[PDB]
RNA sequence: ACCCUGGUAGUCCACGCCGUAAACGAUGUCUACUAGUCGUUGGGUCCGGACUUAGUGACGCAGCUAACGCAAUAAGUA
RNA sequence: GCAAGCGUUAAUCGGAAUUACUGGGCGUAAAGGGAGCGUAGGUGGCUCGAUAAGUCAGAUGUGAAAUCCCCGGGCUUAACCUGG
RNA sequence: GGGGCAACCCUGAUCCAGCCAUGCCGCGUGUGUGAAGAAGGCCUUUUGGUUGUAAAGCACUUUAAGCAGUGAAGAAGACUCCGU
RNA sequence: AAACUGAAGAGUUUGAUCAUGGCUCAGAUUGAACGCU
């Protein structure tokens, strides 16, 4: 429905990661795109990918406080 | 001036200040007078202009311009006071408006009547 | 409002007749004045700015029309927003005026008598497509593609206008306007082309004056 | 260093025809073929050839054309430049001395003029501006 | 049959023993309404002598100027030393809408409608010269298309 | 005060602070391109010259500049 | 010159390319950090591929109505109302 | 819109009216004709200029306002009766 | 068919000049106030 692509920064929650997505706002009046991110914590049933991997993370029902995204596939891995 | 320094810093225009602050975005204000007197203007050419310190509402004393020949305004006159300052004095941005609330328009005035609250003779 | 003063001194300030008198008498006999503008001095000294030759010349049609700025200068955004020509487009206005057509046409002797016709309740529009004749009272209604005016039976024998007719023949009647002095009665076939008007008006000078 | 490979292209030919040299040489590269070949079939050079140099290196010659003793390219300028890119949709396509001129446009069907992109219906990067 | 029309008159001065020697200088545009154009500015004690010696460096300084039946073919930005003035072309009816001194060599050089606007300084001998400079520079379609060896039609 | 006769801190050394100068080419750093002429420093390769490099100077086109002036060591073209 | 209004004051934008994105400058007019190394960041050689994120195009959904603009229609005209 | 089977009731929402040149738009305060170019004012070189066809005079017109009539549309046809 | 139409400068530093640069002005707008009407 709607997923995401980013890579994982922290998981040092448990059955949580914290991950990056990165996208490309354009100054509204300079016309330069700025690459910004922001911090997505999805959840990770299994506790499986580490810090540094590519994840798909899908919109869900809010999991927790601060936790509305949930892990659906691991496409990279850290080298 | 790079396009990277402009998306981090930005152009800063500064907005002036008002010319008149105390009637506080207000095409008039009443205030009373607490003084009535007359000065000289700077350098270049002389009078006796009159001068009168106004205590207005905004809770500012400022001192206002009587233009016109002839006026009577002592202590305690409740006047009008507009923006528009004048030249030759300095610490004068106001000017009293003639035939507002006690200040009396100009006596005899024929030609600029309504700049100095005059009616129109009959 | 009008101006209701007098009229050969408007002329006399624009340097040129303006129709606003009756063509019984020559321009140049009916004030014998039109050389020097009105007032005490007139004729003097003083380099002319590009400002007077544009504020002279506007104001020069506002008088021949007898409108006044807002209603001059409304014609002026009517004529800009309009695809074509602006200078063009509001000499087509100002010339589409009812009280203007009914004095091209020949039942006023001149704009003022006529702007006192359509004002008085004495002349009928018919819009072009109705079938029925209104009475109006508003000079400054714009005329389009077939409109036909025609006079009143009330003042159908009015002793001014018949006169007016027999003074319009030898100022002539033009071609975008059909007539029928019998009838008492018109056409607004067409709106005048730009070289259906003098071409002493300096239209461009107009354009120029209301950008500034 | 050099950072605007095709900004030195333009320079390079802007310079040459400024001194009324013959021709200007300077390393090859497909982007910079596509853009002199673009040059010669709009009529602003005469040709572009590309000569395989040694160590696997390319020079890219541009004979130059006057008229009437004055440079052919009276201006070349560059629109989108390293530091802000400039990309456009098929109608916002920047026009050059009205139609006169040509915007360089690099679109997914390759290196064209803006009159071309105009008549594909489609945008892309708006190069430079030659005149 | 010479247009010939007055931008300027100002009066200056020099320095001496006994005072100040004033002259006036006088800058005019002449032009043929055609497309022909020109400017000179003469310097004389008097004005009328000012203004007859700006009229002859004006018909020997003449330009040419392919216009496009009413008004420019393209729109135009030129400079002369800190003045800086645009010009492009405007739809028939529109007017030349422009300052003093960009109005004068616009009308007289037959330009009848154009959108102007003059940046930096404004002096009136140099936004004269700018505007020339811009008018002299102007290209044609005929003109780019014989240059680059193709038709007019080849270049839209 | 300038001038004269003296004269102490300082100037010198070691170790630390200070962090400022008309700390200037009043010209940020790094690239590429654009007539030429004459010096000079450290090389190099050729035949006393010639050429080519990396510095350091004096001029001088185009170009730029309000002007002064800059001008391959740009304040030119990007 | 405006006109049942006309002036004055207050206020916003404009003119001001006078914060310059469009669209400015920094030898001497205000403006190169005393110099360097370097983190984040910005930007970045050539050739053959892959991907399609940016970019471009198309389709679909949505972008309320009113307002703005265009073509009309009704108020005697206009302001106003109004259909697409 | 609320209640009621309805009748009907309620509704300072709303639909209107009042006050204000506060704004936009429209109309008016007349129109033609009138010269030894009256007088009065103003200037002036003391006699001319100008106010100026402006006024007076003469011939008209009645928008708006006033007076008197007439007079749509905003109303959707409730109830009751018949027929299917 | 159309929505696609739009861009003005001036005064003021000097004995004079060009540049720089501020200040001021002409425009539009208002839920406006005030003065005369």
């Amino acid at each position: 429905a709607s997923v995401l692509t980013g890579r994982v920064v922290s998981d040092k929650m448990d059955k949580s990661i914290t991950v990056l997505i990165e996208r490309l706002v354009r100054h509204p009046l300079y016309g330069k795109q700025l690459r910004r991110s922001t911090k997505i914590k999805a959840h990770d049933e299994n506790n499986v990918c580490q810090q540094g991997d590519l994840v798909r993370i899908k919109e869900t029902r809010p999991i927790s406080k601060t936790k509305a995204w949930t892990l659906v596939d691991v496409v990279e891995k850290v080298e | 001036a790079t396009t990277n320094q402009l998306i981090r810093k930005g152009r800063k225009t500064i907005k002036e200040k008002s010319k008149v602050p105390a009637l506080q975005a207000c095409p008039q204000r009443r205030g009373v007078c607490t003084r009535v007197y007359t000065t000289t203007p700077k350098k270049p050419n002389s009078a006796m202009r009159k001068v009168c310190r106004v205590r207005l509402t905004s809770g500012y004393e400022v001192s206002s311009y009587i233009g016109g020949e002839g006026h009577n305004l002592q202590e305690h006159s409740v006047v009008l006071i507009r923006g528009g300052r004048v030249k030759d004095l300095p610490g004068v941005r106001y000017h009293t408006v003639r035939g507002a609330l006690d200040c009396a328009g100009v006596k005899d005035r024929k030609q600029g009547r309504s700049k100095y609250g005059a009616k129109k003779p009959k | 409002a009008r101006y209701i003063g007098p009229k050969l001194k408007l002329s006399r300030r624009e340097g040129t007749d303006l129709g606003l008198k009756s063509g019984v008498k020559p321009y140049d006999v009916k004030t014998k004045k039109a050389a020097r503008p009105p007032g005490q001095h007139g004729v003097s000294r003083n380099k002319t700015s590009e400002y007077a030759l544009q504020l002279r010349e506007k104001q020069k049609v506002k008088r021949i029309y007898g409108v006044l700025e807002r209603q001059f200068a409304n014609y002026y955004k009517e004529a800009a927003r309009k695809r074509g020509a602006t200078g063009e487009n509001l000499l087509a206005m100002l010339e589409s005026r009812l009280d203007n057509v009914v004095y091209r046409m020949g039942f006023g002797s001149t704009r003022a008598e006529a702007r006192q016709l359509v004002s008085h309740r004495t002349v009928m529009v018919k819009k072009a497509g109705r079938d029925e004749f209104v009475r109006v009272n508003i000079p400054s209604i714009q005329l389009q593609d077939g409109d036909v005016i025609a006079i009143q039976e009330k003042s159908r024998e009015q002793l001014r206008i018949k006169n007016a007719i027999e003074l319009a023949t030898q100022r002539g009647i033009p071609e975008w306007l059909d007539v029928d002095h019998s009838k008492l009665q018109g056409t607004f076939k067409k709106a005048p082309d730009r070289i259906d008007l003098p071409a002493e008006i300096n239209e461009s000078l107009i354009v120029e004056l209301y950008s500034k | 260093s050099m950072q605007d490979t095709v900004g030195d292209m333009l320079t390079r030919i802007r310079n040459a025809q400024m001194a009324n040299k013959v021709s200007v040489a300077m390393p090859s590269s497909k982007l910079r073929k596509s853009i002199a070949d673009l040059l010669v079939s709009e009529g602003y050079v005469a040709s572009a050839v590309v000569n395989a140099e040694e160590n696997n290196k390319a020079t890219l010659s541009i004979e130059l054309k006057y008229f009437e003793g004055k440079a052919v390219i009276e201006t070349i300028q560059r629109f989108s430049r390293p530091g802000l890119r400039q990309h456009r949709g098929k109608d916002a396509i920047p026009t050059v001395k009205q139609g006169m001129g040509v915007a360089i446009v690099s679109t997914s069907q390759g290196i064209m003029s803006d009159r071309a992109a105009r008549a594909a219906g489609i945008g892309g990067e708006v190069v430079a501006f030659v005149a | 049959g010479l247009v010939e029309r007055l931008v300027t008159v100002d009066r200056v001065a020099k320095v001496v023993k006994g005072g100040r020697i004033f002259s006036f200088t006088a800058l005019t545009v002449v032009g043929d309404g055609n497309g022909r154009v020109g400017f000179g500015r003469g310097k004389a004690r008097e004005v009328p002598a000012a203004i007859q010696k700006a009229l002859e460096a004006a018909k020997r300084n003449m330009i040419t100027v392919e216009l496009n039946d009413a008004t420019l073919h393209h729109p135009i930005k030129a400079r002369h030393g800190a003045s800086k003035v645009y010009m492009q072309p405007a739809s028939e009816g529109t007017g030349v809408i422009a300052g003093g001194a960009m109005r004068a060599v616009l009308e007289v050089a037959g330009v009848k409608d154009v959108l102007t606007k003059c940046y930096g300084s404004t002096n009136t001998a140099n936004v004269v010269r700018a505007t020339f400079n811009g008018l002299r520079d102007m290209s044609t379609p005929e003109k780019m298309a014989a240059k680059r060896g193709k038709s007019v039609d080849e270049i839209l």
